[PDB]
């Protein structure tokens, strides 16, 4: 048996770091967090520093008040008694306003005013969360990548719970806050517009999803396979290949006949994933604004 | 016909069978013994499919569709017009995916390198065969089997699925998204942390692993690391796989009944079954 | 409808983003060449990008891609048909001559540099105060090869400073060098270090360092690669 690289097998630890300064506000970091030799089994064992800064506190306000809106609602639900809290915690659930009162604010707390406000707390938490992305490579001088795929994502979540609804009419047609409820929501959503599998956009959606898995299964063992030349420091290997890109090219090259690059396989990588998001927001979005039924549409092609 | 950087390592030797018969590629391709049979596989299967086509009377490639045996011929052959057919071209595919992770493993062995990715390929070879083979056998009949058809594939997949209710209930299914779900959103993040190192602002150097680092932290408190990272995409997407396979082979046989209902043993405990308020008194 | 024209643009577009991924993937390794080093006639039906340029840090230059390829050193292998498509015998061994699943690339004979312009990677005992944190510590054991024959002793371990791990054993030899072994080709056992990837006699062999404290790109590729080869080139010593 030889050793596989997937656990290191000695860790090793030296001064915290304290990571790159550039133009980073340095009061805004915290300190180093603790140390997990469990994770560093696996990963890097050191947590910490975060970077806090005035976006920072508003997303994280924002985050737990969404979070605890939709708990309040639920305590509540449960008659304020913990052990029905934990019996039925997948079964509660924070419901939209019902199709009557179409977009307006004007629907009581109990019956839709709720939803909106964790809605509104979601919205700020989420986007001022987008605003960090680029703002943090921003003042490490880094490409926008992360902000612009973090985007894609953004993009299907806000034709759920806001686009789409806006543009049919009322919010009774966004997503409830539930676990059991958000999936009875999804296969509604499909049973009511004729069997997504009839959205061509959906199945993009699919062959980019499993794509990912493949792709990220690829790249992952191709990476490993070629660690023992040093091939995971691929920031290096694209300024200056190595015998560790090479192989992993030429492994590629023999068995399907092309390959890619150290940094090429990262945009291979980028588009794979956003794409999932991209296609699958469409398809969402084009349901019931535009196509009411999947398997029609799709027996007329047009 | 090469790459500028690949004769030196177009040596002989790694094959696992033939010793240097089938020492040779074809084009940008190795070939191998195994190389020689996932041809000879996929040969018969296409041919064999091509003919299914004709039986079927159809060469539109969103109609052709090869079904499997129905249900009263069980675990035992058919005739071809219904059933063999499908189960030739199936042993032709196992024979096929198999001998190209061989012919991969070949590869790696004249590269040096670590055996990783047939391994990995090897989980997905695992969930076709839970689908095809291992979940038929077990339920006694090949025709539970998917058909090899673009939409009626798909047509199975929704069929199979209502058979047991809203099938998102399937607790093993659930963990199994959740791993597809997190495994893109890792290769997202990968792919967008390596190319915005490589990739700076304007006229500034590239950034270093120690900027992948800091971006990482910074952001949310953490960073796994350049092989850590490899280590994880790596995971989510075997993990993502190993739950399907197993999310399949429990339906039907274990479990068969509406999953909603499986739930029902949380609610039912003694402890606050019984208690009125909440969805479920 | 709106559906129709969404999903035959986005068909266009994905067309387009494949075109330009395949370009951006052939940054490398192309133009295409026949076995003997000459542009191959068939060079596919997509072109090469045009060039773009990566600023190196630290006064390291640029890189600029695509650019004229060479490999820049020796390749000793020579034909073994009369046609394309067969495999390169080595010319001598293949462990020294560096060819083979025993490659390595002609990079930088410069250390790889961390963020603040240090070495990236360094000996323990000259990493203030980086110490084992978590496994069996390595130094001290007797490092054993696929012979089972002592090759050596664990005398150090190289780590990457900024991302604190474990990439190198030093390991000292019967006449006092000592040599880099790759953290990914060892076993750390209770009682030794097990090397399957070379026979004991193969430890002289591996390319040594030129400075006892710093290891460049150029020396990396030539030690990992070296120790991969012995997979195959030692298989005759080794052993079941
Ligand atoms: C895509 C079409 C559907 C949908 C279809 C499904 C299906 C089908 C499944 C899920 C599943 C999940 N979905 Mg959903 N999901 C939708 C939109 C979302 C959105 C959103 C738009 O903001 C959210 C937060 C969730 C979140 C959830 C998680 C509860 C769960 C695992 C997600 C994951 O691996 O993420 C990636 C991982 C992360 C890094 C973050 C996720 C962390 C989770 C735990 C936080 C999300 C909610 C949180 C408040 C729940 C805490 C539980 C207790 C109350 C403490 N879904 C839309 C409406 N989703 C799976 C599940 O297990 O459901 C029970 C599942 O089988
Ligand atoms: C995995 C769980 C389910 C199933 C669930 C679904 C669902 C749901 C969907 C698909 C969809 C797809 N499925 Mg299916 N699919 C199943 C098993 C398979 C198997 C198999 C095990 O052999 C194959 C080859 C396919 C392949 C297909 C593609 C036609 C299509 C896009 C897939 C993709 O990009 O994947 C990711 C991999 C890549 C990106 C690599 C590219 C490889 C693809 C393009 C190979 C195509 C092969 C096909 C045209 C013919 C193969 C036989 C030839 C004679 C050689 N499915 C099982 C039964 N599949 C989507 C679709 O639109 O269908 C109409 C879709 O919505
Ligand atoms: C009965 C169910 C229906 C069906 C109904 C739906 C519906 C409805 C939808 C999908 C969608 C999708 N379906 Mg479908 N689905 C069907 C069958 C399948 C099958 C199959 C049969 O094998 C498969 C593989 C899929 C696969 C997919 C995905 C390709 C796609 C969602 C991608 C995604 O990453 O979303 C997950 C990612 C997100 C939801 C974005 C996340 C948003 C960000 C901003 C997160 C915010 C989180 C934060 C605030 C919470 C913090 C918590 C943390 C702990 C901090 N479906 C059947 C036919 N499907 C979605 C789609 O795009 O369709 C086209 C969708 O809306
Ligand atoms: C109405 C339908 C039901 C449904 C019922 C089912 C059923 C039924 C199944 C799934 C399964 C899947 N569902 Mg579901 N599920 C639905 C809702 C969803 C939703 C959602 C958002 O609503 C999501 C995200 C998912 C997601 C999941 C995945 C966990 C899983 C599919 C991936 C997989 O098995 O890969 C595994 C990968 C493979 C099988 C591919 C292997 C192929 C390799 C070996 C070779 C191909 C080579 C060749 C032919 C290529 C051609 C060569 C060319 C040169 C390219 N389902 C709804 C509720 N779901 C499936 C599963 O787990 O299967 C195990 C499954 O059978
Ligand atoms: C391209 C498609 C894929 C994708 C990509 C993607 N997601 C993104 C981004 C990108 C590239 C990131 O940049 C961004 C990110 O920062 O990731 C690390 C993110 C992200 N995607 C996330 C989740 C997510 N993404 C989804 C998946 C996907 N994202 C797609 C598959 C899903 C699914 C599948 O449903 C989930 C649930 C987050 C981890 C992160 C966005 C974080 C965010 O918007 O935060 C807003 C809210 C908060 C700031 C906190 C919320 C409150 C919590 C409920 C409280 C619990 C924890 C609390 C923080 C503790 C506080 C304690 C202190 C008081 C001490
Ligand atoms: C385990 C994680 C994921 C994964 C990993 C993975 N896949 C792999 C590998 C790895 C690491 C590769 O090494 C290997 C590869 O070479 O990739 C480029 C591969 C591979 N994954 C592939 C496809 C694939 N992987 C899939 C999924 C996954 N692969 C998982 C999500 C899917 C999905 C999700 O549906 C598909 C379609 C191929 C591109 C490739 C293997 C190619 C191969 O085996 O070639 C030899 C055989 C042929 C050339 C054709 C055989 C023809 C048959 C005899 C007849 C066809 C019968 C078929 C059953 C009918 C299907 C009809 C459909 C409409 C259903
Ligand atoms: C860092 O490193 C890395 C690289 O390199 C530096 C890479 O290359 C790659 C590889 C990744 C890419 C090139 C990115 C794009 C890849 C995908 C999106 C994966 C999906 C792949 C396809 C859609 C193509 C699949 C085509 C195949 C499998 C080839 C078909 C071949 C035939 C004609 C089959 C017939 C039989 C043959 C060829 C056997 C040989 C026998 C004879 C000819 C006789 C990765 C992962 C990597 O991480
Ligand atoms: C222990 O108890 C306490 C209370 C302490 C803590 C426990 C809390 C609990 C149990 C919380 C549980 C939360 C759960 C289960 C949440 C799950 C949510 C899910 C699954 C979400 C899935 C889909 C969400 C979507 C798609 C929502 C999209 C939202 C938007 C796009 C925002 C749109 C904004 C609107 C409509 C407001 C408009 C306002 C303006 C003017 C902009
Ligand atoms: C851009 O690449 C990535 C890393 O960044 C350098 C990560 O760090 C992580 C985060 C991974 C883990 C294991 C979270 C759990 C860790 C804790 C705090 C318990 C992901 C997903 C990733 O994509
Ligand atoms: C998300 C990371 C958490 C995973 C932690 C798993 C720890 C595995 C430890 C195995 C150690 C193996 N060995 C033999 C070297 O000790
Ligand atoms: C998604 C990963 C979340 C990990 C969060 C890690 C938080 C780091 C805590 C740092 C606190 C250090 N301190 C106490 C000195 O301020
Ligand atoms: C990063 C680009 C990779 C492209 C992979 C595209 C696979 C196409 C699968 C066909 C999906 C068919 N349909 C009708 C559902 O759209
Ligand atoms: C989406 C699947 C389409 C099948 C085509 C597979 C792409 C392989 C391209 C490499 C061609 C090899 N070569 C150099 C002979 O052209
Ligand atoms: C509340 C769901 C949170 C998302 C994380 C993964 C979802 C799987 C939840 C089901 C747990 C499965 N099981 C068997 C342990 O109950
Ligand atoms: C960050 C990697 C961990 C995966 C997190 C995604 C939620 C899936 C639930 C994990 C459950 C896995 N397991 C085996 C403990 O049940
Ligand atoms: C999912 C994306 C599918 C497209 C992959 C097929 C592209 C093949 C590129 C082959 C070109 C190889 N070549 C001749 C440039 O060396
Ligand atoms: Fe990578």
């Amino acid at each position: 048996a030889e050793y596989q690289n997937i656990f290191s097998q000695v860790q090793v630890r030296g001064p915290a770091d304290l990571g790159m300064t550039e133009d980073v506000n340095l009061a805004n970091r915290s300190g180093v967090g603790p140390f997990s030799t469990l994770l560093g089994w696996f990963g890097n064992a050191q947590l910490g520093p975060i970077y806090l800064g005035s976006l920072g506190v508003l997303s994280l306000f924002s985050g737990l008040m969404w979070f605890f809106t939709i708990g309040i609602w639920f305590w509540y639900q449960a008659g304020w008694n913990p052990a029905v809290f934990l019996r039925d915690l997948f079964f509660f659930s924070l419901e939209p306003p019902a199709p009557e009162y179409g977009l307006s604010f004007a629907a009581p707390l109990k019956e839709g005013g709720l939803w909106l406000i964790a809605s509104f707390f979601m919205f700020v938490a989420v986007w001022s969360w987008w605003g960090r992305t680029y703002l943090r490579a921003q003042a490490l001088g880094m490409g926008k990548h992360t902000a612009w795929a973090f985007l894609s994502a953004i993009w299907l979540w806000m034709v759920l719970g806001f686009i789409r609804p806006i543009l049919m009419g009322s919010w009774s047609e966004a997503v409830p806050y539930g676990i059991f409820s958000h999936l009875d929501w999804t296969n509604n959503f499909s049973l009511v517009h004729g069997n997504l599998f009839y959205n061509p956009f959906h199945g993009l959606s699919i062959a980019f999803l499993y794509g990912s898995a493949l792709l990220f299964a690829m790249h992952g063992a191709t990476i490993l396979a070629v660690s023992r030349f040093g091939g995971e420091r691929e920031l290096e290997q694209i300024a200056d290949r190595g015998t560790a890109a090479e192989r992993a090219a030429l492994f590629w090259r023999w068995t399907m006949g092309f390959n890619a690059t150290m940094e090429g396989i990262h945009r291979w990588a980028i588009w794979m994933a956003v794409l999932v998001t991209l296609t699958g927001g469409i398809g969402i979005l084009l349901s019931g604004t535009v196509v009411d039924n999947w398997y029609v549409w799709g027996q007329n092609h047009g | 016909a090469l790459l500028s950087f690949e004769r030196k390592y177009r040596v002989p030797g790694g094959t696992l069978v033939g010793g240097n018969l089938f020492d040779f590629w074809v084009g940008p391709f190795y070939v191998g013994f195994f190389g020689v049979a996932t041809f000879f596989f996929a040969a018969l299967g296409i041919i064999l499919i091509a003919w299914s086509a004709v039986l079927q009377g159809t060469w539109n490639p969103q109609l052709i569709s090869v079904y499997p045996p129905a249900l009263e011929y069980g675990l035992g052959g058919a005739p071809l017009a219904k059933g063999g057919l499908w189960q030739i071209i199936t042993i032709c595919a196992t024979g096929a995916f198999v001998s190209w992770a061989l012919r991969e493993v070949e590869i790696c062995r004249k590269l040096g390198i670590g055996y990783h990715i047939p391994f990995a390929f090897a989980f997905a070879i695992l969930a076709y065969l839970t689908l095809v083979l291992f979940r038929p056998v077990m339920m006694g009949a090949w025709g539970y089997a998917f058909p090899y058809g673009i939409w009626t594939h798909l047509d199975w997949v929704s069929n199979t699925g209502y058979t047991y209710g809203n099938f998102h209930y399937n607790p093993a299914h659930m963990i199994a998204i959740s791993f597809f779900f997190t495994n893109a959103l890792a290769l997202a993040l990968h792919g967008a942390l390596v190319l915005s190192a490589a990739n700076p602002e304007k006229g500034k150097e590239m950034r270093t692993p120690d900027h992948e680092d800091t971006f990482f932290r910074d952001l949310v408190g953490y960073s796994i690391g350049t092989l850590g990272i490899h280590r994880l995409g790596l995971l989510l997407s075997l993990s993502a796989v190993f739950f399907s396979a197993l999310c399949m082979i429990i339906t039907g046989t274990i479990w068969f009944d509406q999953w909603v209902d499986w739930w029902q043993w949380w609610v039912k405990l003694p402890w606050w079954a019984n208690i009125p308020g909440g969805i479920n008194g | 409808d709106l559906a129709s024209l969404a999903i035959y643009s986005f068909w266009i577009f994905l067309a387009g983003l494949i075109y330009y991924l395949q370009t951006e993937n052939m940054r490398e390794g192309y133009p295409l060449e026949n076995e003997d080093g000459t542009p191959a006639a068939n060079q596919g039906p997509f072109p090469l990008p045009k060039p773009k340029t990566f600023i190196l840090p630290h006064g390291r230059g640029t890189l600029t891609v695509p650019g004229p390829e060479s490999e820049d050193r020796p390749i000793a292998l020579a034909r073994t048909a009369v046609s394309e498509g067969f495999p390169h015998a080595p010319t001598g061994d293949p462990m020294k001559d560096g060819v083979g699943p025993a490659s390595w690339v002609a990079r930088r004979d410069l250390p790889e540099l961390d963020g603040h312009g240090h070495n990236k990677i360094k000996p323990m005992k000259a990493a203030a105060g980086f110490h084992v944190s978590a496994g069996k510590n390595p130094i001290g054991l007797p490092v054993r090869g696929c012979d089972l024959e002592i090759a050596g002793k664990v005398v150090d371990i190289w780590v990457d400073i900024p991302e604190q791990m474990a990439r190198f054993l030093e390991v000292e030899l019967k006449d006092g060098s000592t040599r880099l072994l790759p953290m990914q080709m060892v076993k750390v056992q209770s009682n030794r270090v097990h090397v399957n990837a070379l026979s004991s006699d193969l430890f002289a062999g591996i390319p040594t360092i030129k400075s006892p404290t710093e290891v460049t790109l150029l020396e990396e590729d030539k030690i990992c690669g070296y120790v991969a080869g012995g997979l195959m080139y030692a298989a005759p010593k080794r052993k079941s």
